[PDB]
């Protein structure tokens, strides 16, 4: 009986380290033992034991086992990706064998083995075809994945990551695909998103992002019952503000400002009014004018104190058409 | 483990009912946790937090969490199949819910954890089937009935006794982009790399468990000019080295001539590509044929053990070069002190070697000694191991010239020789 059997190796788990030596040849016994033994369950558990022992006798097997892999079942194979892993920070110069095995775990599709599988891949490596092989893992992924709470967790992964300052144009850029996933909310996901994207940008993938942006925006016009969603702009418009004190920003934000004009609460007038702080400051000019013309529809086009203040402002602004 | 404990949850601040894997602590660390979850933090909902790299895990189940912890990383699915399937079991396992019958089946449930999951490890599926390991089995009952009714007879019996008495590739190559003479300008158009490499293990006593020795000329040619050439070999070795020649190379003319040339004299050798043209093989118990013989005593002094350690050069025929011989020492005794020795040494703290270097093995120096002391067992200093190189081979084998197989005119050719060690140690 395996159970009788499995039971043993818990037991034997206690002794090794109770009084290990209690039995003191047991590390082969059990390596032998494996060649005796074809459970999957009690396999799974002798490995895990078997490297704690002597990863050696592991190792030994894994030679052989290398094409076998893939046939199997998954829970076994997962305890041998830890062992690795501590070994080379401490020493390496053992490449191939494994490699040749490894491609073959490129293939890699359980849930389980993908999310992984990936994620030992960069602790591997980070050579920039790495970088790009698990990101596509974690990019269907998440398209796929749909427990939000999951999701965070690559971020926060992928946030460790970008210290790979190496950081690559595209990658930037596939962003907005994932982004687009978005659309199926939840706010607090999106939020950690906007400021995720916020960061790439070296004021580039911009425009496509731009408008895309726009796009959001209509988007976000849509019939609207926003809840979450609103949170999102005001966060948005602050992503968005970051930029542009980069950038030289363009048409898109014309479009805010006639946007902000169809809105109706404080918190964007207050936006807006660090817009106008800012702008105040900024002064290439142009674009205010017409804004300011745009504005004089806007404001001839409405009332309420916000623009009542509003005006205010502007009237203590002032310049031409004298 | 993947958990040390698993505690099913009520709402009270308070975990309805918990088992803790491992005791060492008290219930503070099960105490604390205890009390932060009863607090909730406030929090509003999610049914996963982890904060501080640690999960806690709970679904909320009605008014009810059930509840499971971890700190590093985890396959999320599973998981919650788990606290799911959790969710599945009790009303079977302790009945329904209201702590009560669970109160009564205390026993069932913890039985549960262990049963279900063995140390975070999904164990089956099938409840029933689950009751079944124990507290309902059936090898028992069936070994009873004979055996209880065996004895019986013999009971019964004695009654009466007592009564009456491709793909790989493309990644992998994407991913994949003492000297000796390398470029082609220092070589002539004929050239050939003669290695051997040398496997050796040895017992304290000086008994030759194992020796191995591989070697093989590789051949490589420049210039199409030089393509049929035929190479003089030179075997001048005693040993007994088994050769075999390449299977393009014509192995008659060698067994007889000791030349090596195609099997088809028109062919030529490949141009810019090594071709390994001979190999020889010995393997060999033998003590005589050790190349390097390796003499450590250690004996103990009262308090700190003496060792001294020679070596004497079998084959006069070598020189042997760059000879490290490596010993190990005890650690936390400090360094080892030296006394007289031949030759020089370098003390290694963190590798806790003593490493011996020269002087140059020749015929004329054949032997030498070291001795120091350190505090330590005979055993601490095995094993030993060698390292040299050597420009002429352990083999008495050499090509003195090259001719070309029409007309026989000698060609310029240049040779690298190398005699390396793959492990050369003295248990």
């Amino acid at each position: 009986h395996s159970y009788v059997r499995r039971n043993a190796v818990l037991a034997i788990y206690t002794i090794y380290r109770n009084f290990e030596h209690l039995i003191p040849d047991a590390p082969e016994l059990i390596h032998d033992f494996l060649v005796n033994e074809k459970d999957a369950s009690c396999k799974r558990n002798a490995f895990m034991m078997l490297i704690h022992a002597d990863q050696d006798r592991a190792l030994d097997y894994l030679s052989t086992c290398i094409d076998q892999v893939q046939t199997f079942g998954d829970i076994l194979q997962l305890v041998i990706v830890e062992l690795i892993y501590k070994v080379c920070h401490a020493n390496p110069s053992e490449r191939a064998r494994f490699i040749r095995c490894i491609y073959n775990l490129l293939q890699s599709s359980s849930p389980a083995v993908k999310y992984e599988a990936a994620g030992t891949l960069v602790t591997l490596s980070s050579a920039p075809t790495a970088i790009k092989a698990a990101a596509q893992c974690y990019i269907d992924l998440i398209i796929k994945e749909s427990d939000n709470n999951v999701k965070l967790i690559v971020l926060d992964r992928l946030v460790e990551l970008k210290e790979h300052p190496a950081h690559e144009r595209v990658l930037q850029d596939l962003v907005m695909d994932i982004l687009r996933v978005l659309s199926t909310p939840d706010l607090e996901v999106r939020k950690k998103t906007l400021q995720l994207a916020l960061d790439l940008v070296s004021s580039r993938n911009v425009e496509e992002l731009v408008i895309v942006l726009k796009k959001e925006v209509i988007k976000t016009n849509n019939v609207s019952e926003h809840e979450d969603t609103d949170k999102y702009r005001q966060l948005l418009v602050r992503t968005l503000h970051s930029c542009s004190v980069r950038f030289p920003d363009m048409a898109a934000n014309v479009i805010p400002v006639l946007m902000e004009f169809l809105s109706d609460s404080n918190e964007a007038a207050a936006a807006d009014v660090l817009e106008f702080v800012r702008e105040a400051i900024q002064r290439f000019d142009n674009l205010r004018m017409l804004i300011v013309e745009k504005m004089l529809e806007v404001f001839h086009a409405i009332k309420s104190v916000k623009i009542y203040r509003g005006a205010l402002w502007i009237l203590g602004e002032y310049c031409s058409t004298k | 483990m993947v958990l040390l404990a698993a505690a099913v949850c009520t709402k009270a601040g308070k975990a309805i009912v918990s088992r803790q894997f491992v005791e060492m602590t008290r219930t503070r660390i099960e105490g604390l946790l205890a009390a932060f979850p009863k607090l909730m933090n406030t929090g509003k909902q999610h049914t996963f937090v982890e904060t501080e790299s640690v999960r806690y895990v709970y679904q909320p189940m009605e008014k009810l969490y059930m509840v499971l912890i971890t700190t590093k990383n985890s396959n999320i699915l599973e998981d919650l199949e788990t606290l799911r399937l959790f969710s599945r079991v009790i009303p079977e396992y302790c009945r329904a819910l209201e702590e009560n019958e669970i109160s009564e089946h205390c026993f069932d449930l913890i039985f549960a954890f262990d049963e279900i999951v063995a140390l975070g490890y999904r164990e089956n599926v099938n409840l029933a089937q689950i009751r079944t390991f124990t507290e309902m089995d059936s090898h028992e009952e069936k070994v009873f009935r004979a055996v209880r009714e065996t004895q019986e007879r013999e009971a019964k019996a004695e009654m009466r006794r007592k009564a009456k008495e491709k793909e790989v590739d493309n990644f992998v190559d994407k991913l994949k982009s003492t000297k000796v003479h390398a470029p082609p300008i220092n070589m002539e158009s004929v050239h050939m790399k003669i290695e051997e490499k040398i496997t050796l293990t040895c017992g304290r006593d000086g008994g030759l468990q194992n020796m191995e020795l591989h070697g093989m000329i590789m051949l490589r040619i420049s210039d199409d000019k030089f393509g049929r050439i035929r190479l003089h070999v030179e075997n001048e070795d005693k040993k007994g080295v088994q050769l075999q020649t390449h299977p393009n190379v014509d192995k008659k003319l060698f067994t007889a001539e000791s030349l090596i040339g195609l099997k088809n004299p028109e062919k030529s050798f490949p141009v810019n590509s090594d071709v390994g043209v001979l190999k020889w093989r010995l393997q060999t118990t033998e003590e005589s044929f050790i190349p390097l013989t390796i003499n450590c005593w250690p004996s103990e002094s009262g308090n700190g053990c003496d060792v001294n350690i020679e070596y004497e050069l079998q084959e006069d025929n070598l020189e042997l070069n760059d000879v490290v011989i490596t010993i190990p020492l005890p650690s936390g005794v400090g360094a080892p002190v030296i006394g007289e020795i031949d030759g020089e040494y370098r003390h290694d703290s963190r590798r806790n070697t003593l490493e011996w270097c020269l002087p140059v093995i020749d015929a004329k120096n054949k032997s030498g000694s070291l001795e120091f002391s350190i505090p330590g067992q005979p055993n601490d200093f095995f094993p030993v191991q060698v390292s040299f190189i050597s420009k002429k081979n352990y083999c008495n084998i050499q090509v003195t010239k090259v001719t070309q197989v029409d007309g026989n005119s000698p060609v310029r050719f240049s040779t690298e020789t190398t005699f390396l060690v793959d492990k050369y140690e003295i248990l």
